[PDB]
């Protein structure tokens, strides 16, 4: 019941995070949803962040 | 319309860049849908500011 997500940018990823939220917003179970990632590695040099 | 869709999709198969010029229709617009692509003039749906 503990998870978070991390995800790139890819055609189709809004609407997996907004199927996702939309289904844990509504429901009878306990679902902790701990943020949301939306980390890239385009930009040159950019692993330290 | 057309051929600008055929000329990006054959550059960004070797992911180079494109530079577009006498185009400014939104479905470029998109970052994702179409690999590389640039343009030099504000697109047609950018009038919204004015």
């Amino acid at each position: 019941y503990i998870f978070s997500i991390v995800t790139t940018y890819f055609p189709g990823y809004q609407d997996f995070v907004n199927k996702i939220r939309s289904t844990i917003e509504n429901s009878f179970v306990g679902w902790e949803l701990e943020e949301v990632l939306l980390l890239d590695m385009s930009l040159d040099d950019g692993d330290s962040k | 319309h057309f051929t600008p869709t055929p000329v990006s999709y054959t550059a960004g198969f070797y992911r180079i860049p494109v530079l577009g010029l006498t185009t400014r229709m939104s479905i470029y617009s998109d970052k994702s849908i179409h690999l590389s692509f640039l343009r030099t003039v504000p697109p047609y749906s950018h009038q919204s500011s004015v």
